[PDB]
């Protein structure tokens, strides 16, 4: 039956909030579990603004080293409207409180800006569990895959690459504000049961899958991945003379995606072209 | 001080100078003596007590402008340009201590306009020196209005002497014509009262416009008859009288060319002058006793100036004064929030680049105008908000 993500346990949440285990170690949070509804609403709001920028809050809880997100609600926008709409979190009947904020970067990669990192610093300083989601609408529309942006920042006065596609303009902002935040591994959870049963509506499409036009839809994504892998491997070599394991994993995922696209193309060719010859 | 602020200003000048000399002799930069200086000059001088219950507070910091006006205005024997310059030099030092310098440039510009247009300015060469000193205080933008006012005075002076040369090639004018062309958008003056030009002054008028058509193309002329004067002589009286009067009084007097008496209504209809202005002109003319009515016993005060009384020119005019001169004078808070909001994202921004991003992005409501935004950004950067760059170009930065 698995599940067990739901059934918000108030006592455990209060205990983990009062313990404050992330104050001692800065790299406490490493895994971000976004829900299906969270992603659906986030991407819908991100694309419902086109090239304009949208932002809202996302509700969830904390379990050990993972931060689970169950819901997300948009915002009207800096004026009194946003503050008035914030009361929705405590006005409705829901036990998930609030865990962070999401905001879109329409065509500017997935990194965190200077104002973004400053707001995240403030939010972490006075609201201990907080994460920032920096999803990109244009990239997921063009490439057909969703890129995630869980980018929790570091504390002030403390000292301790993936979507590097910004050609000219905002790459300067990327370089200066790069060590001020660390990415979180995004691992999606499906509630199973009802949603797993109802996911048959994806099977209803059956045409975008049969004609996917892969390997050209996200050609720029693969070229960027290879470009990142090149200096990842160069850094692994410099250290060697485990970054090599990470470079090997990245190469394996990129190659697996390429071979999956080729397999889809071969299946389509066998299904359609090799009939009535 | 309110009644005669002339000697009040002179008191401040004398006290300040002597304070420096006494300290360096024996005190050797005493802490107590220096501290007491900054507390006395600020509160007691900048804003005095009687500005509250007299419903006059804006005029108090504006008495410095009229003092400098008196030095550059045509008057009796004035101090030479050897001791006056050094007193004006220390005036520049104390001027930067005041925070509302904007009102200083307004009142001095209005007072300079009345001094220049009426030829009442003295030492016009020294006037250029005074304005040049004000340029170094803030910049050419601060004195943008003032410099144009002085420039067109010189242009009109050369224009008049060129017009005289043009007169020799044509029929000579029966009267000496001089005109200050002034400029539009840089002067406080504006045409407000309609006027019917007398038939005697029309021809010269036309002549000048011809001279302004060949010399300049695509330029109009908004004549200000309320600011124009002239000299009119009488050739039928017992004695020659060369009176000096404005254009309105000139037209009123010239209306008696064909007849001897006129009623107020005909004067209003023929010259198309507004009721209030014409009433004031008629009253000041009656003060000089140039025009009289039938009933001497009638009092002008308790009897209203109805537009039916028949005033006739006084043919036996023998007024005891030969020097008659009737030419004597008769909270928004949105733009600051917008500025800080737009400076939030961009740490460093130019002044004019910031302008427009706030000036006209929200222009659909409450058109803010440049000076309001300039003043608001000044009072913002004053209170530890923008802290502009130390001099590298004109970037305003943020917390840098
Ligand atoms: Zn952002």
């Amino acid at each position: 039956s698995i599940d067990e993500i739901y059934k918000y346990d108030k006592k455990q949440q209060q205990e983990i909030l009062a313990a404050k285990p992330w104050t001692k170690d800065h790299h406490y949070f490493k895994y971000c579990k976004i829900s299906a509804l969270a992603l659906l609403k986030m991407v819908m709001h991100a694309r419902s603004g086109g090239n304009l920028e949208v932002m809202g809050l996302m509700l969830g809880k904390v379990d050990g080293e993972t931060m689970i997100i169950m819901d997300s609600f948009a915002l009207p926008v800096a004026y009194e409207y946003m503050a008035a709409y914030i009361e929705n979190a405590k006005q409705v009947g829901r036990l998930e409180n609030a865990i962070g904020w999401y905001h879109s970067h329409p065509g500017y990669g997935c990194w965190l800006s200077g104002i973004d990192v400053s707001t995240q610093m403030l939010n972490q300083q006075f609201q201990e569990p907080f994460v920032a989601v920096v999803i990109d609408p244009t990239r997921t529309i063009s490439a057909g895959k969703v890129n995630l942006g869980a980018f929790r920042t570091y504390p002030k006065g403390y000292k301790p690459s993936e979507y590097q596609t910004i050609p000219l303009n905002k790459i300067e902002d990327f370089g200066v504000h790069c060590k001020q935040y660390y990415a979180l591994e995004v691992s999606y959870f499906k509630s199973s049961l009802d949603r797993k049963l109802l996911e048959l509506l994806w099977n209803k499409y059956w045409v975008n899958t049969l004609s996917s036009s892969s390997l050209l839809t996200n050609a720029d994504y693969t070229t960027g991945q290879v470009f990142d892998l090149s200096e990842k491997l160069e850094q692994s070599e410099a250290q060697l003379g485990d970054k090599l394991a990470k470079a090997t994993r990245d190469s394996c995922k990129t190659t697996i995606e390429a071979i999956h696209g080729l397999m889809s193309q071969v299946i389509k060719d066998k299904l359609f072209n090799q009939i009535n010859i | 001080a309110l009644n005669d602020p002339k000697m009040y200003v002179q008191t401040v000048l004398d006290v300040h100078k002597k304070y420096n000399a006494l300290v360096m002799s024996a005190f050797n930069n005493d802490a107590g003596f220096v501290a007491a200086l900054d507390k006395a000059c600020g509160r007691f001088i900048n804003n005095n007590a009687v500005t509250k219950m007299a419903q006059s507070s804006s005029k108090s910091p504006e008495l410095l402008a009229r003092y400098c006006d008196s030095l550059l205005k045509k008057s009796s024997k004035n101090p030479e340009e050897a001791e006056l310059e050094d007193t004006l030099n220390q005036v520049m030092v104390v001027f930067k201590y005041i925070e509302d310098k904007d009102v200083f440039q307004k009142f001095y510009a209005k007072m300079l306009a009345k001094r220049l247009v009426h030829q009442n300015s003295a030492s016009d060469d020294a006037e250029a020196s005074m304005i040049s000193k004000l340029k170094q205080a803030c910049g050419f933008e601060y004195t943008s209005k003032l410099q144009r006012m002085f420039q067109d005075i010189g242009v009109s002076k050369d224009l008049n002497e060129q017009f005289k040369k043009h007169l020799t090639n044509s029929e000579p004018l029966d009267l000496d014509f001089s005109i200050q062309v002034l400029s539009s958008g840089s002067w406080p003056f504006q045409q407000s009262c309609t006027f019917a030009l007398p038939s005697e002054l029309e021809r010269s008028y036309q002549r000048f416009t011809a001279f302004y058509a060949s010399r300049h193309s695509g330029r109009k002329l908004t004549w200000l008859y309320q600011l124009s004067k002239g000299e009119l002589v009488t050739n039928c009286f017992k004695n020659r009288y060369t009176l000096q009067a404005s254009t309105f009084q000139m037209a009123i007097l010239l209306q008696y060319n064909t007849e001897d008496a006129y009623t107020v209504q005909q004067l209003t209809d023929s010259t198309q002058i507004k009721m209030d202005i014409l009433a004031q002109v008629l009253q000041i003319l009656l003060k000089s006793k140039l025009l009289v009515l039938e009933d001497e016993n009638a009092n002008v005060d308790e009897v209203e100036l109805k537009p039916d009384t028949l005033i006739k020119l006084y043919l036996g005019y023998k007024n005891k004064k030969l020097r008659v001169n009737i030419n004597v004078p008769m909270r928004k808070l949105l733009i600051q929030a917008a500025i800080v909001r737009i400076m939030k994202m961009r740490k460093v921004l130019k002044h004019q680049q910031l302008l427009g991003e706030v000036l006209t992005q929200l222009s659909s409501r409450f058109k803010p105008r440049v000076p309001v935004i300039k003043k608001c950004i000044d009072i913002l950067i004053e209170k530890e908000y923008l802290e502009r760059v130390d001099g590298e170009k004109d970037t305003y930065s943020y917390l840098a």
